[PDB]
């Protein structure tokens, strides 16, 4: 279908085809040499240059080499600098360049490539949608929003644009506004809309506004393979890990960690209160839009498996105690942190991002009335000096209606069924 | 922006190639 050959390339099609046959037969090293010779003999040939880039791309997959891929990324750009490049080939080459820049984490680089694509192909809506994803991947939600607004003003029923616009509105706490965009977008069935992120956030926006249709979307998201269940809606999962909302210490196997937290809970409490009293700005406000109302702040000692040295200056004995327990200090998908929540707080039903951790809570200052936590269908309370353990990839919800503050210590552990290999290899969250 | 307690970011992991 695509027209990749300019006038001159059509005259050398036999040599170009021979080289591409070598790549398709998996003879990647012979194919790079064949296209390198064609680039030498025919330095202005766009098809020869694209073949070299594609072979380098395949070679980077074979060798699993970022450096080889950076070479391919440069050659794809070279294609676009040559004279007379057919439009289909220019679009293929820069699109793959951007895609590979993203694979490498070169998000600013990918963004420049996508901006260039939109300038070169000003009527191609899918390229603007791709540029919007570029902005979202670098956290620039304001520019992503402007991009999807432009797309929607030309093509108002583009479902990819609607679900991404809906995602942005929801992230900005424009909850009611986000619902029709997320809903219509998923309903379009357009490519790219069948995505657990959009089911997750449509259901959640619905819950926040009191729309009882929420769980029908969770059910559909489960049927479509996006969620382990309607209750457990995390999106960064390892399939097959034991799934239950509440755990006992013995079920986790981390009984030595739990005994240490419970034997030594007063030191952990006292260091948290000293920060409250003398260094309270180390407690940072919860910043993931999880509160309906109230005040909730957290003081983090470890995140992504990395000790915060300045924070541990503020709780040195607690950090010394916890460093004996790599099941939590090396949990690169969880945190170790103090949490303070005050009366008048309600935390929306929500889900953490991953089924790869379990969340321990050690009670430190627990008012006798008014504090409770629901996980899935079961609500519990805390006790001073005692650990509760739940899987926060299940929907959970908290109310603080006491007459004084609540302080807990949160300790994430690797899910116990994860092998050491997985604990080494899983990307941090 | 990291996904610490929730799932609010467009992606929660970092991209580092192979
Ligand atoms: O709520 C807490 O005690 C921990 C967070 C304190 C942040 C400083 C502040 O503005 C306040 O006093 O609220
Ligand atoms: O700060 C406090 O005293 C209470 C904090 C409860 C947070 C529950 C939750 O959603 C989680 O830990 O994932
Ligand atoms: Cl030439
Ligand atoms: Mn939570």
């Amino acid at each position: 279908k695509p027209k990749l050959l300019n006038k001159f390339d059509k005259t050398i099609k036999a040599e170009l085809d021979a080289a591409e046959k070598l790549r398709k037969r998996g003879k990647i090293e012979e194919a790079v040499n064949a296209f390198k010779e064609l680039v030498r003999k025919y330095p202005q040939s766009p098809r020869a240059r694209y073949g070299k880039a594609q072979c380098e791309d395949d070679l980077a997959e074979k060798r699993r080499s970022n450096e080889v891929l950076r070479g391919a990324i440069e050659t794809y750009q070279e294609v676009a600098s040559l004279p007379d490049v057919p439009a289909d080939l220019l679009k293929l080459s820069l699109k793959r360049r951007s895609d590979r820049q993203q694979f490498l984490g070169h998000m600013r680089g990918s963004l420049l490539t996508l901006q260039r694509l939109v300038q070169l192909f000003p009527n191609d809506t899918s390229l603007k949608n791709d540029l919007g994803v570029g902005y979202l991947l670098i956290g620039d939600n304001d520019n992503a929003k402007k991009v999807y607004e432009e797309v929607l003003s030309v093509t108002p029923n583009d479902g990819f644009a609607k679900v991404h616009y809906g995602f942005i509105l929801k992230a900005q706490n424009k909850i009611a506004e986000s619902i029709p965009y997320l809903k219509e977008g998923i309903e379009s069935g357009d490519p790219g809309t069948d995505d657990g992120r959009f089911y997750f956030h449509l259901g959640d926006a619905m819950q926040r506004v009191g729309n009882k249709e929420a769980y029908k979307w969770y059910e559909l998201g489960h049927k479509r393979g996006h969620f382990a269940s309607v209750w457990q809606r995390s999106l960064y999962n390892v399939n097959g890990l034991k799934a239950q909302p509440w755990w006992t210490p013995k079920e986790t196997g981390y009984t030595e960690l739990v005994k240490s937290l419970e034997r030594n809970w007063k030191l952990i409490r006292d260091e948290g209160l000293a920060v409250m009293d003398k260094a309270k700005g180390l407690f940072l406000p919860e910043d993931e839009n999880l509160r309906e109302k109230g005040d909730w702040s957290q003081f983090t000692l470890w995140q992504q498996g990395r000790r915060n040295e300045n924070a541990c200056k503020g709780a040195p004995k607690t950090c010394t105690l916890l460093e004996k327990f790599p099941e939590t200090t090396g949990c690169r998908r969880g945190q170790i942190k103090y949490s303070i929540m005050h009366p008048g707080t309600h935390v929306w039903p929500h889900t953490g991002p991953t089924n790869c951790r379990l969340r321990m809570h050690l009670g430190l200052v627990i008012p006798k009335e008014g504090c409770k936590i629901r996980c899935a269908n079961e609500t519990k309370t805390w006790e001073e000096g005692k650990v509760l353990i739940f899987d926060d990839s299940f929907e959970h919800e908290v109310w603080q209606d006491a007459s004084s503050f609540q302080l807990i210590f949160i300790v994430d552990v690797w899910h116990p069924e994860l092998t050491p290999q997985q604990r080494r290899s899983l990307p941090a969250i | 922006g990291k996904c610490k307690d929730g799932l609010g970011e467009y992606t929660c992991t970092s991209l580092e190639g192979f």
